[PDB]
């Protein structure tokens, strides 16, 4: 076990640089090779590799616009992608390249993944409406940009029977999505609240669903 | 100033192997050829389950000892327990017991 | 005898069994040699897989049961089990001891040949300082450093610049 | 530089079937190939490295075969948790390249969808847009027709499907109708699915 | 309800490797019994971090 | 690593396992080295003959017959036949795999030593062009070419003539 | 191939397996190299002790007795004794033949590496006269002769004195 987390803007307008950062907990960042991989919503593509000491190697299809670096003071590593386009919209992962084994060198540990959108469009904040009611009920997370939005129920307590749908792009150029839950019609006497969080708009917002 | 070296890999590995010239040689990477672990169960051999007689032995089962009133169409091998005592309740000599045993062991 | 004139190994070199460390104006780093590593691993697995996969065993039930009047075949059975035990134990121990010697020799052999291939090209342009390292008389950039690694290094085109520092 | 060609691209097998995914390299790569399993909204995990070495932690129903130019991932007996996209990847040379993937869905028995209908929130009415939501909960297969009536058909609705349920191999489908709204009184949801004899119609009267 | 290809009175074993030290009495397509405690075939090289 | 810096082998060299190809004014041809070949063959036959002749077998009738009430000794007999089968099969496979490695190494070893003995004498009079070949700076006639083969080559008496072309 | 370019061995060198013979103004004598000898002996004993100590035998009474009506198990017993005899005989012969090859190679290997370590340092200050010997161009006293043995010999500080005699 060793943790890797991605952080970065989420939305970065055309022709600009894109920066990402990968915090590592559980291992030294000086003592390993590190790689970046992306995939468009299409297959996986290997971006490149960096080591503190040290010779990088970048994928030729991108090698001219990419740069990598390590930051030993904070155990972080970073990716810079100059002059972005539509093609560059992808989910980016950071991963640890293991010491050579009889395997030899493999990616065992990955990062959770961060989404990156290349649009001139402005960050828009979601609006959340209840879906009033074995019974079903839920929330409509409507009119936002860009993805993603987390949706929990009763602060992550209510796991079972939760269905959160993939967001759809509406004609206005914004995202909409619904998150529904199935609970006993005997058990409505119990309070039901949905927790919706869209980070790149800072829209932390909770909604109670009642009949 | 400008240098270049030739070298080899080292790691945190504590694994020792023996050679004919030298003992306790720590190596980077090694495999084990010796199976030293077992699951602690009596599994199905070739997908076919064994015949487990419980408190009985073969004599007890085959003759129909009254304690053995609790068999499949086939089996891969037979299982007795060290305590398996219910065999021939009336005393006497079981002719070719061991041969019948070898001959009933898989069906 | 290349592993233990090169006393130690590099925990810094993470991406291969064999490789190089360099230093110039542009900078310094460990760089693994994949092709020698790839072969070594491909040949060594073939070795490990030969010791293992070659063992094609017959279906046996080792156990046997005899009565109080068959003590002799009992002991014949036991002699069979114990004779095979002894043969296998001995052979397995030695097979390990001998192939382990060869593996380690092989690894030494590869390093040696890597260092020898380098020394063969550089000739007079560099000084053998011991400890497996070459100290260049001239300036060797990354490109120059690359050509050596993939064995295309051009001796003459630095020697006059190296002759200056040789004196 | 080294093309990885995987096959098939989609695959449906029942619980317990044997599944075979095939990967081909444009040039010889010996045994330097791995296999990953990527679940939805997750990092791809390692299953098999060096063509045929089973990752510690991984079930033995997974196996790898091949060297040189042809490679194969087998799942001898498929379980519902095996729903994912599977990727092969070479590490012979730089750059590392991956296959285009293979999506594996689980073929279970037909389950009819329980339908639910959901009127727009009054809160949403105050803003000047109205959304009507149909929910088809826990069914198989994925294919289904959802029709909207006002009792006239609509042309303005969007549908969204969950990924397959990793426990019991189900799907869920939402149909949104975005609308004007206060003009009509009857709003219905005509649900057509192979699990049902006749189409299910869940409706409501405004108020 | 496990499957095995090699059975021993105290347990079943995986037949990956050629040799085993669990028990001399086995049933099946079993690995050859030996009296060793380790049989370690080196794949890597001598580990000397100086 | 001499067989596969010298990529290939010579179908043109018909009269030995190891040898030489030359070129001068007088002409060019393959010439086998009998003495290295003779030894290699004499040592390798001794090797083959050791694996074979050492097998001194006892007179055996492997077959046995038991009745319907002797199933246990039957299976004891079968255990003896199958245990020996397994031991021999395994050992025979490995013996081959291991001696084959060494043979091929030996052959590589001999070539290497042949090329090294040549390089040792010639020193500066010739250029190592890779591909196992020496390109002479001076004129080397058949006689000169002979002395190298039987290792009596005289370095100094060509170096001044070779120094002219070196520059 | 170092034992039998160095044709023979020294009955004069009494205190080691490997070593040196020198000659200067101060005098001449054989001097053994203890450290290479000590290792060789320590590694070779480990080898001999592996072939021997690894044989951990089970308590057996090989003998058996059967009557005039048990001729078949008699011959089964004999098959067990003779099958093991054959396996052990064969294996023991080969184990010897193969480890003997390697031992002798090892010894050759060590000498070679000793001669190569010397040749590596001296470079141009001495002439390789064949027969394993170096003939110094300059005067090398006992102290100078010592530094070579323990590998600390300083090349430059004699070359100008050696350059005089080189011409
Ligand atoms: C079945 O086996 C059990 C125990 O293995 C027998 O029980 C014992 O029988 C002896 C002989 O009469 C008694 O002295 C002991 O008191 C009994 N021990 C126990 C634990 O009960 C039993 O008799 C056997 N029965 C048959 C029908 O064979
Ligand atoms: C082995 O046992 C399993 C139950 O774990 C069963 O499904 C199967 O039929 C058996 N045989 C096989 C997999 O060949």
């Amino acid at each position: 076990q060793v943790q890797l987390q991605e952080s970065g803007p989420g939305l970065v307008k055309p022709s600009e640089t894109l920066s990402l950062t990968c915090s590592v907990s559980g291992a030294s960042i000086s003592s390993y090779y590190w790689i970046w991989i992306r995939q468009p919503a299409k297959g996986l593509e290997w971006i490149g590799r960096f080591y503190t000491s040290g010779s990088p190697n970048y994928n030729p299809s991108l090698r001219s616009r990419v740069t990598m670096s390590v930051d030993t003071s904070k155990n972080q590593f970073s990716l810079k992608l100059t002059s972005v386009t539509a093609a560059d919209t992808a989910v980016y992962y950071c991963a640890r390249e293991e010491h050579i084994t009889f395997g030899g060198v493999i990616v065992r540990y990955w990062g959770q993944g961060t989404l990156v959108t290349v649009s001139p469009a402005s960050t828009k904040g979601p609006s959340v409406f209840p879906l009033a009611p074995t019974a079903a009920l839920g929330c409509l997370v409507k009119d936002y940009f860009p993805e993603p939005v987390t949706v929990s129920w009763n602060s992550g307590a209510l796991t079972s029977g939760v269905h959160t749908f993939p967001a759809v792009l509406q004609s206005s150029g914004l995202y909409s999505l619904s998150s529904v839950v199935t609970v006993p019609s005997s058990s409505l006497g119990q309070t039901y609240i949905c927790n919706v969080n869209h980070k790149p708009s800072n829209t932390k917002v909770d909604k109670k669903v009642e009949p | 100033s400008d240098t270049l070296c030739i070298g080899y890999h080292a790691n945190n590995s504590t694994d020792t192997v023996d050679t004919v010239l030298e003992k306790n040689v720590t190596v980077t990477h090694s495999v084990n050829l010796l199976e030293d672990k077992h699951n602690g169960k009596l599994c199905k051999l070739r997908g076919v389950a064994p015949l487990h007689l419980g408190k009985c032995n073969i004599a007890g089962w085959i003759l129909g000892n009254p304690e053995c009133e609790s068999t499949a169409s086939s089996w891969s091998y037979i299982v007795e327990t060290p305590s398996s005592d219910n065999g021939t309740c009336y005393p006497g000599d079981f002719i070719d017991y061991e041969e019948l045993r070898e001959q009933l062991s898989s069906v | 005898g290349a592993i233990a004139f090169i006393e130690g190994g590099w925990t810094g070199m993470v991406d291969g069994w064999y490789g190089y460390h360099h230093q110039n104006e542009q900078g310094s780093g460990y760089a693994a040699d994949l092709k020698s590593t790839q072969n070594a691993i491909d040949e060594i697995t073939n070795k490990v897989n030969s010791v293992i996969e070659k063992m094609n065993t017959q279906f046996t039930a080792v156990g046997k049961e005899f009565n109080h009047l068959e003590k002799r075949i009992e002991n014949l059975n036991k002699k069979v089990d114990d004779g095979f035990l002894d043969i296998w134990t001995y052979n397995a121990e030695l097979l390990v001891l001998l192939e382990n010697e060869r593996t380690l020799d092989y690894h030494d052999s590869n390093v040696k040949n890597l260092y020898e291939k380098v020394r063969s090209q550089l000739k007079n342009n560099a000084k053998e300082i011991g400890n497996g390292c070459f100290e260049f008389y001239h300036k060797c950039d990354n490109t120059c450093m690359e050509s050596v690694k993939n064995g295309t290094y051009d001796y003459p085109k630095y020697s006059e610049e190296a002759k200056l520092n040789r004196e | 530089d080294i093309q990885m060609t995987q096959s098939p691209a989609t695959l449906s097998a029942s619980v317990g079937d044997r599944v075979s995914i095939t990967c081909r390299a444009s040039q010889s790569i010996s045994s330097w190939l791995a296999w990953y399993q990527q679940k939805p909204g997750k990092a791809p995990k390692l299953l098999i490295y060096k063509a045929s070495s089973l990752e510690s932690g991984v079930p033995s129903r997974f196996s790898g075969s091949g060297s040189g130019s042809e490679f194969t991932l087998t799942i001898s007996s498929l379980q519902p948790d095996d729903f994912a996209i599977y990727y092969c990847q070479q590490y012979n040379s730089y750059p590392w390249t991956f296959g285009q993937g293979t999506k594996v869905e689980i073929k279970r028995t037909v389950a009819a969808p329980s339908v639910f209908i959901f009127p727009p929130s009054d809160e949403q009415l105050k803003s000047g847009t109205a959304s009507v939501v149909c929910l088809l909960n826990n069914f198989y297969p994925r294919e289904a027709k959802v029709q909207w009536k006002v009792n006239a058909l609509q042309s303005n609705s969007q549908e969204s499907v969950t990924e397959q349920d990793s426990k019991d191999s189900t799907y869920s489908l939402s149909s949104t109708l975005t609308l004007d709204y206060e003009k009509h009184k009857v709003y219905a949801c005509e649900v057509t699915h192979q699990g049902l004899s006749s189409p299910v119609t869940k409706s409501f009267n405004r108020g | 309800d496990c499957n095995t290809t090699c059975q021993t009175p105290k347990g079943a074993i995986n037949t990956s490797l050629p040799f085993q030290n669990i028990h001399p009495i086995t049933i099946g397509k079993c690995p050859k019994y030996v009296k060793s405690t380790k049989l370690r075939l080196a794949t890597g090289l001598r580990n000397i971090p100086s």
